[PDB]
DNA sequence: AAGAGTATGGGTG
DNA sequence: CCCATACTCTT
């Protein structure tokens, strides 16, 4: 956008991008939990073979 | 939609955070969900038995 | 591992500056740091600011001294205009610590170097400071000869001479 | 009560300089237009933090006021955050979204 | 002119000269008691000068010509 | 402190390639610099990019279309200006995009640019196998066939290059003295 | 903490430091380098003289600001005079020319 | 009462806070059951059994 | 009688 | 830790 259009459109675009990203990150509801860290089932057998 | 089974990119939260570049990296995910690995003594030598 | 001085002596200025730029960029690239090559080139240009006369010719120089390259070039072109024969020289390469210690201003030198040595040497030599650099004008609270102040200083040069 | 309206009038188009120590690459000082807020903390735009290397866990900043017309015009035309979009070191943009965006 | 000065920079051709020309015009409007050449929209003298510059109404040559004309008129009207 | 010194000197810019891997493309090393020589087409004698041209994005795309692998550019080291430099030997102002203006303190900018990433640097402590299809080129080569049916090079500064279909050096290697070459110069591999 | 004007040191004639003394913020060498890299000469000169230790310049700037005239008349910092006196006290003749 | 950004967990690798949050939720749930039993006056036998 | 090498001191963080 | 200088053994 900066290389094709210029400076002012780039500033406007950056502000709009920030606003949209914040709004949809809030809307998604993305969280972190203990069940998100999935351990592979073959870890124990690899450790045993080593 | 036809009732079959398909494989797609995961919507896992940690995977989404790492894949988009928002936060984290491969090594940190490996520490979280896989073995941490070999550690070094203060001089610099590698301890034979890893974590 | 070859030395930069031999690279400059045998191959030339372009070879040594290419060598230094390549080494620094190789060091910086391992960490994923992006730096343009202009900046290293201006640092290297600041490093190459002394020349050793090998032959005096029709000049007022010796044959074993080390002096500013700009003064040598100006004297050479002036003598060539006057029809006489200029001097021949070989470029030098100095570290940044040594290069910055050869400034021609005692206020600027005393600002950051060891103050006692600089002040003693300047007092013994009876030096005179023209206040041409940025740091000197910062010390006495004037406009720096750069940016929006640059034109101002030109007017000074327009009125002094 | 009238001095608050006077203050709102006198800061309408007067830039200020924000600086965070240590200053490393000239992007540690930038110019902004003030918006008067309640409280005791300075609000910072999320897209400039990477230039300041700043985060909101205890960092502090200093604010300076230009006085003369030349200083105000230098702040507007040279140091304004909308002029410093590309990096002086490599030419890449510095106001890049991160994390939540 | 309120958010960016790109047009004024293009018109003048240099940021460092733009600052000086704008400062001269702003001091004329603030202390010299002259009137702006653009409709004042509740702006400070600096912003008014920048908007005049980006409109093609103010540059160094124009200021010099106006100054010489006013000096000549004052000299004529002195007697 | 000046606009143009008029010098014809410069330095050669080529892609940075280490071993069999390409590290730095040409476009990232000539974007924003002023050409010190006319950029001629590899096949013809026609002038593609004239003398003293500021290589912006369009010129870089044009150069990559014609597969140019070396360009001579102006640098501040070989500048004729005394007590400063000129705008054309410096080139583009990276923070803005146009050419540099007179009166800018480029030394402070360079020092800050080098020193700012200093906190990301740590403070405390026998064969050549070509990976890509192409042709074998030899520089400073002195080869002879021995009684054992081996093409041994008697030169100690031989450089082995992989030339692609576009005349580019895909890979570069150092050939030690006493090596046995499977194929000669100009042979496709 | 904020400050417009206040008390100054007796020797250097510069604003004091600390919130307890109602002091000002330090504008060190790195900030000067940043201003030099920007090219803002008038901002730097104003920061160096009429804001810290130009005794006549401070008063003139305050009067002009109250009168609505945003212009300065910089002079010599007092610290440079102190430095000249200190160097002269060491038996060395240092002086200004013309 | 508080909203915290989940983006601060994965790179810092301080997973103790997630487990503490889960265990505090469980403890508050037990307390809620006890409070509900106390509000509607019940026998001491049921309270001590629970 | 020069010339290369070693012990001592200054300024720096 | 790095560089400059007075004193000592060698060709
Ligand atoms: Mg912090
Ligand atoms: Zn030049």
């Amino acid at each position: 956008c900066y290389r094709i259009l210029g400076l002012k459109p780039t500033v406007i675009f950056a502000d709009q991008i920030m606003y949209t990203g914040f709004a949809y990150a809030a809307r998604s509801g993305a969280s972190v939990g203990i069940d998100d860290m999935v351990i592979p089932e073959k870890k124990h057998e690899i450790i045993s073979e080593a | 939609r036809d009732g079959q089974e398909e494989k797609q990119v995961s919507f896992n939260s940690i995977y989404m955070m790492a894949d988009s570049g928002a936060r984290g990296s491969a090594a940190q995910i490996r520490q979280l969900a896989g073995m941490r690995g070999l550690m070094a003594k203060p001089d610099g030598s590698i301890i034979e038995t890893p974590i | 591992p070859e030395a930069p001085h031999d690279i400059l002596r045998l191959r030339g200025v372009h070879a040594v500056t290419r060598y230094i730029v390549n080494e620094v960029q190789d060091v910086y690239r391992l960490q994923g740091v992006k730096i343009n090559d202009k900046h290293i080139e201006v640092i290297v240009r600041q490093m190459l600011r002394k020349a050793t006369i090998v032959n005096a010719g029709s000049s007022d120089f010796l044959e074993g001294e080390q002096v500013e390259y700009s003064r040598v070039k100006i004297a050479n072109r002036e003598l060539e205009a006057n029809g006489k024969v200029g001097a021949t020289y070989s470029r030098d390469l100095l570290g940044i610590t040594k290069a910055s210690l050869a400034t021609e201003s005692f206020i600027s030198a005393a600002s950051f170097q060891e103050t006692t040595r600089v002040l003693t040497e300047a007092a013994v030599a009876g030096k005179r400071d023209e206040l041409r650099g940025l740091k000197e004008n910062v010390i006495v609270g004037r406009l720096i000869p750069a940016g929006t102040g640059y034109a101002y200083h030109q007017d000074r040069m327009r009125r002094r001479a | 009560a009238v001095v608050w309206d006077i203050l709102d009038e006198v800061i309408r188009e007067h830039p200020v300089l924000l600086n965070r120590a240590p200053t490393l690459h000239r992007l540690g000082i930038q110019a902004f237009e003030p918006v008067l807020i309640e409280g005791k903390a300075i609000q910072l735009h999320p897209l400039v933090c990477a230039a300041y290397n700043a985060d909101f866990d205890g960092d502090q900043m200093a604010v300076h006021v230009p006085l003369t017309l030349e200083a105000q015009l230098e702040a507007r035309a040279l140091m304004m955050s909308t002029n410093n979009i590309l990096s002086p070191a490599n030419g890449e943009p510095i106001i890049v979204p991160s994390q939540d965006v | 002119a309120r958010v960016t000065v790109q047009d004024a920079v293009e018109k003048i051709g240099n940021r460092f000269d733009l600052v000086l020309v704008a400062a001269r015009r702003a001091r004329q409007m603030q202390v010299g008691g002259k009137d702006p050449l653009v409709p004042e929209e509740n702006d400070k003298t600096t912003v008014i000068a920048l908007r005049e510059i980006e409109e093609g109404l103010i540059n160094n040559q124009i200021l010099d010509v106006r100054e010489r004309q006013e000096q000549q008129e004052q000299e004529a009207a002195e007697l | 402190t000046e606009d143009d010194c008029g010098t014809h000197e410069g330095i050669m810019m080529t892609p940075v390639i280490e071993g069999g891997d390409v590290k730095e493309p040409l476009r990232d090393r000539v974007l924003g610099r002023v050409t010190a020589e006319d950029v001629l087409k590899p096949g013809t004698a026609d002038i593609l990019v004239p003398r003293n041209t500021l290589l912006h994005e369009q010129w870089c795309d044009l150069l990559e279309e014609n597969s140019v692998d070396a360009v001579k550019v102006r640098s501040v080291v070989s500048c004729d200006t005394d007590f400063g430099v000129c705008a054309h030997c410096y080139g583009r102002d990276l923070a803005r995009g146009h050419i540099i203006n007179k009166g800018e303190a480029i030394g402070v900018i360079a020092a800050q640019s080098i020193g700012e990433p200093g906190t990301q640097l740590t403070m405390r402590t026998s064969s050549i196998q070509v990976k890509n299809k192409g042709s074998i080129k030899l520089s400073n080569v002195k080869s002879v066939v021995n009684s054992s049916g081996k093409l041994v090079i008697t030169s100690r500064n031989t450089e082995l290059k992989l030339i692609d279909e576009f005349g580019r050096t895909k890979e570069s290697y150092k050939v030690p003295y006493g090596a046995v070459l499977a194929k000669g110069d100009g042979e496709q591999v | 903490h904020a400050r417009s004007t206040g008390s100054y040191s007796l020797v250097t004639q510069q604003p004091l430091g600390g919130k307890a003394q109602f002091g000002g913020q330090r504008f060190g060498e790195m900030e000067v380098w940043a201003l030099e890299a920007y090219g803002a000469a008038y901002t730097l000169q104003e920061m160096l003289t009429v804001k810290s230790d130009d005794v006549n310049g401070r008063t003139k700037m305050y009067k002009n600001i109250v009168d609505g005239n945003h212009q300065m008349e910089p002079g010599m910092p007092e610290s440079f005079n102190v430095l000249l006196k200190e160097i002269r006290s060491l038996g060395i003749n240092i002086e200004l020319e013309d | 009462d508080i909203v915290l950004n989940p983006l601060g967990v994965p790179s810092r690798m301080n997973i103790g806070q997630i487990l503490e949050t889960h265990l505090g939720m469980a403890a508050k749930g037990i307390g809620d059951k006890i409070n509900a039993m106390l509000k509607q006056q019940q026998e001491v036998a049921k309270l001590r059994e629970f």
